[PDB]
RNA sequence: GAACAUGGGUGAUAAGGUCCGUGUUCGAAAGGGAAACAGCCCAGACCACCAGCUAAGGUCCCAAAAUAUAUGUUAAGUGGAAAAGGAUGUGGCGUUGCCACAACUAGAGUCGAGUGACACUGCGCCGAAAAUGUACCGGGGCUAAACAUAUUACCGAAGC
RNA sequence: UGGCACCUCGAUGUCGGCUCAUCGCAUCCUGGGGCUGUAGUCGGUCCCAAGGGUUGGGCUGUUCGCCCAUUAAAGCGGUACGCGAGCUGGGUUCAGAACGUCGUGAGACAGUUCGGUCCCUAUCCGUCGUGGGCGUAGGAAAUUUGAGAGGAGCUGUCCU
RNA sequence: ACGGGAUAAGUGCUGAAAGCAUCUAAGCAUGAAGCCCCCCUCAAGAUGAGAUUUCCCAACUCGGUUAUAAGAUCCCUCAA
């Protein structure tokens, strides 16, 4: 049900209804090819594999991730295509169609269709307790020695240990988050880009998979 | 102990045949229904099933009055077929039918719909009222009762739809 | 952004000159309020003559604040002071005159009687 | 209904039968009616 | 000096309270049973053994020995935690009496088969609300692997 | 509020408030009801229901308590009267003073009032993050099934 | 803020102890912000170590020592 993979480019704004201002996120979805599919007889569930950007050659003197390896190259030769960089699975779409080896599209979604965006977060690293969580700080005057720090972490003799999940200082980092109820304002087929009304998680030039509002 | 030798007839448009733990009433009156009547020692000799199973167990005297009546209500309501009337207390019930989906109204901004099942006939001589039929009171009954209790009739001032006739607790205030 | 303990300049002819908001009615937890909101305040400075006296608890709708008010077209509008009009608990002004301009957000707040005396309506 | 431990057949119209845990009473008037508490 | 069982005072026929009297155990006592538990039940270790018989308590699995036999009682998981009361609960003990009592009705006539107060009971039922987590059968689990009797068999200590 | 004196005097070191919680039901709000001396809105007593909510100020140090203005509501409790090797030091509660009653006097009463040093580099368990080693009957790379575990859950007004 | 599967106080139906009558002795449809499912994140150290596609393959002699192959790193220029 309209499954594709894109890459966050930046952000901007456009005008639509009479004179309303709507901020959008420029997503760039280029060459998208479908790989091997999974059936309920062999695998055990219905799902289709899809690649993204292509790489160079393989089996040479490369040491970076720019070139592919025998394993990947060999698995990409079965679909009669080039080695991809990003690979994901869509078990929410139909497996009856999407002939293996054939590419996807970019005009599959029509302006006004509800979609769901998914991706990793930015990342801040080791954070505090009033930053990672919504905790408040203590007084800064009246001879106080308690500022940006956590308070009590348990009772007294009731329990001689700390309960699991006490919201202690840690590393925020970036976990995979999904945003629902997202609409498509426009869809360009010349530059193969999609305009989503709102903001998606992740930094610049980052992976971002789109789907269809399951509701 | 309660009702021991109350061996009554089975003069039917039907017959009874016993193999399992039950009966089955095939008759032009009502064609081929039954549940499992009784895991008691059930006989049916020349016309009827009045089988002297239970005695000397406290459970047995309610088992008698229950399972002679599982057989009894089944065979009769599937032979006889008897649902009585319901009431029309007020102004402005919109009584009708749409197959197996009737209609009324109570004074809701939105008449909410109710639909029923078959094997309990949807019988409508009803213009602001209810009066239905079917075969087995076990299956016309709970529906003769979902229809009882739509807007529980004004226990002060008259409006509602209800059963064949009683008194309601009629209350007064300022 | 009009929170608790804030002095505003009433732009009416009732008899008040300055009031101090006591509570921003609107819900449990409400802190601030923008143009098109009702707040409960008290007269801190009045004038010899009128119906409202000093030390009276009355209601009023804040109109034209220092903070901006974003629209739907992407345009903003901010004044150089924070004013307000005293109501009569019926979406109606206690006075009959209004000084200074007003915003066009009172029309959506069912205040057609307050946007019929204001000289300008930006 | 009412709820007190001392249920009985209350007036000269209410009479009792055992239910699951309640030995409550059935009759013609909702001013004499009780279930064990 | 302490608890347990009895006989009293004092306090509130309150306290793991406090003071006397008569016993036993701990103190100064290991071993077996009470899930773990100085004071409760059985019993007093001189040393060796890959011998045998018993005590309290026990015999479906954890975990040694009956998924033993005969008879009743119990439908709550009662067993496996409280009381005044309450009642168409009941297996046993005595009544009382219509040959009607379930659909009769005064606020009168039938048909077909059990009705009840009262009295002593035995086992149940409701009365029954607490703070980290099932949460007193020790756990899995049991309609007998529960209770009241009888007779047996066998297991069981550093006792003989 | 008390009674008893069983653990701690080679130290179990502090009442409110701040910060952050978690559990209960004897239910403040929301919900599902029979019943009202419930027509309707409303509201009174009872039954079931513990998921999530449960406001900012003025006044003495107040755990209390009255008042102002709101809110769907501003419930009652347990957790060393939760939490000082997380904070404050106002209240108690040390050496200086003043008044009042009492004492021959040194003083006492806590009756009031003003001023008065809050120490510690985290070994073990616990909790919040993040790596190294080996295991899975050949070795390696990439995409995955989900037995389990956590998070979420509230509510108002207008057009009709 | 939705949609299911059960249920608790109530509500009637089948139908009784004790012949008439109770929602219980067997069954029954209803039935709540509660409980399972559905939404989102982590999940085979789930030693019960799962599954799918692709890549790699030996001389000694099988004391296994020597070894290479797919791949992985050390080292260097860097930041989503």
């Amino acid at each position: 049900t309209k499954g594709i993979l894109g890459r966050k480019i930046g952000m901007t704004q456009v005008f639509g209804e009479n004179g309303e201002l709507i901020p959008v996120t420029v997503v760039e979805a280029k060459e998208n090819v479908v790989l091997q599919k999974k059936t309920v007889e062999v695998d055990g569930y219905n799902a289709i594999q899809v690649g993204f950007e292509d790489k160079k050659a393989y089996k040479k003197d490369a040491k970076s991730n720019k070139y592919a390896n025998k394993p990947a190259e060999g698995h990409a030769k079965k679909a009669d295509a080039a080695p991809k960089r990003f690979i994901r699975e869509f078990r929410n779409v139909d497996v009856d169609a999407y002939e293996v080896g054939q590419e996807v599209s970019v005009d599959t979604f029509v302006a006004g269709d509800v979609i769901d965006v998914t991706g990793v977060s930015k990342g801040k690293g080791f954070q505090g307790a009033i930053k990672r969580h919504g905790q408040s700080r203590g007084p800064m005057s009246h001879g106080s020695h308690f500022h940006r720090a956590p308070g009590s972490v348990g009772m007294a003799s009731d329990a001689s240990r700390v309960f699991k999940g006490q919201k202690m200082p840690g590393r925020m980092g970036g976990n995979t988050v999904t945003v629902q109820n997202l609409e498509v304002v426009q869809v360009d087929t010349e530059n193969k880009v999609i305009l989503v009304k709102g903001n998606v998680p992740g930094p610049k030039k980052g992976l971002v998979e789109i789907r269809t509002s399951i509701k | 102990s309660r009702v021991g030798k109350k061996i009554i007839d089975i003069p039917s448009d039907v017959t009874v045949t016993f193999d399992g733990n039950h009966v089955t009433v095939k008759g032009p009156k009502g064609e081929l229904s039954r549940t499992l009547n009784e895991r008691m020692t059930f006989k049916q000799e020349e016309n009827t099933i009045e089988v002297v199973r239970p005695s000397d167990s406290k459970e047995d005297r309610t088992n008698h009055g229950t399972t002679r009546a599982l057989l009894n209500n089944m065979v009769q309501g599937v032979s006889q077929g008897y649902v009585k009337v319901l009431e029309l207390v007020g102004v402005g019930y919109r009584a009708q039918m749409q197959g197996k989906d009737l209609i009324l109204n109570v004074g809701y901004s939105h008449p909410v719909e109710i639909k029923a099942e078959e094997n309990i006939t949807f019988s409508v001589e009803k213009n602001t009222v209810v009066k239905v039929e079917g075969i087995s009171k076990e299956q016309v009954g709970a529906l003769a009762s979902n229809i009882r209790s739509v807007r529980p009739p004004e226990p002060y001032k008259g409006k509602g739809i209800r059963y064949q006739g009683e008194y309601v607790r009629r209350k007064e205030g300022k | 952004m009009i929170q608790q303990e804030t002095r505003l300049k009433v732009a009416d002819n009732s008899g008040a000159r300055e009031v101090l908001t006591i509570k921003v009615l609107g819900g449990s937890g409400r802190k601030t309020a923008n143009i098109g909101d009702v707040i409960v305040c008290t007269v801190k400075n009045a004038t010899p003559g009128g119906v409202v006296k000093k030390g009276d608890v009355v209601k009023a709708v804040i109109v034209r604040t220092k903070s901006g008010v974003r629209r739907n077209d992407g345009s903003y509008i901010k004044f150089d002071e924070n004013a307000c009009v005293i109501i009569r608990d019926d979406k109606g002004p206690r006075g009959t005159r209004i000084f200074g301009p007003v915003a066009r957000e009172l029309r959506e707040g069912n205040f057609m009687k307050i946007v019929s005396l204001a000289p300008e309506v930006l | 209904m009412k709820v007190r431990p001392s249920v009985k057949p209350i007036c000269e119209k209410c009479k009792v039968i055992k239910r699951k845990g309640k030995v409550m009473v059935i009759c013609e008037n909702p001013k004499h009616k009780q279930r064990q508490g």
